[PDB]
């Protein structure tokens, strides 16, 4: 959990949205960390309600 | 830990920035409540009046 987190902190802070392809984790999905972030794919939390 | 004492936006947004360099804890203090975007966990920020 290095890679997203600095992309996340890079471009969220600067309102720029940022498209995840390779990430299916929902840390960063809180609407307050990484406000400028975009999922490609949905995070295995969706998975859950499966 | 650091401290920090701000009195405009542009020195919180400086202050972020440096931390997150330091990914450290940092205290830093707003005349009211502040809501800042910056996220990062290890930046303690304290509204010096509470809400009327």
């Amino acid at each position: 959990h290095f890679t997203p987190t600095p992309v996340s902190y890079t471009a969220g802070f600067y309102r720029i949205p940022v498209l995840g392809l390779t990430t299916r984790m929902s840390i960063y999905s809180d609407k307050s960390i990484h406000l400028s972030f975009l999922r490609t794919v949905p995070p295995y939390s969706h998975q859950s309600s499966v | 830990a650091l401290l920090a004492f701000p009195q405009s936006q542009g020195e919180m947004m400086e202050l972020d920035l440096v931390s997150l360099v330091l990914h450290i804890p940092v205290i830093s203090i707003v005349r009211h409540e502040f809501p800042r975007e910056s996220q990062n966990p290890l930046h303690l920020q304290l509204s010096l009046e509470n809400s009327l």
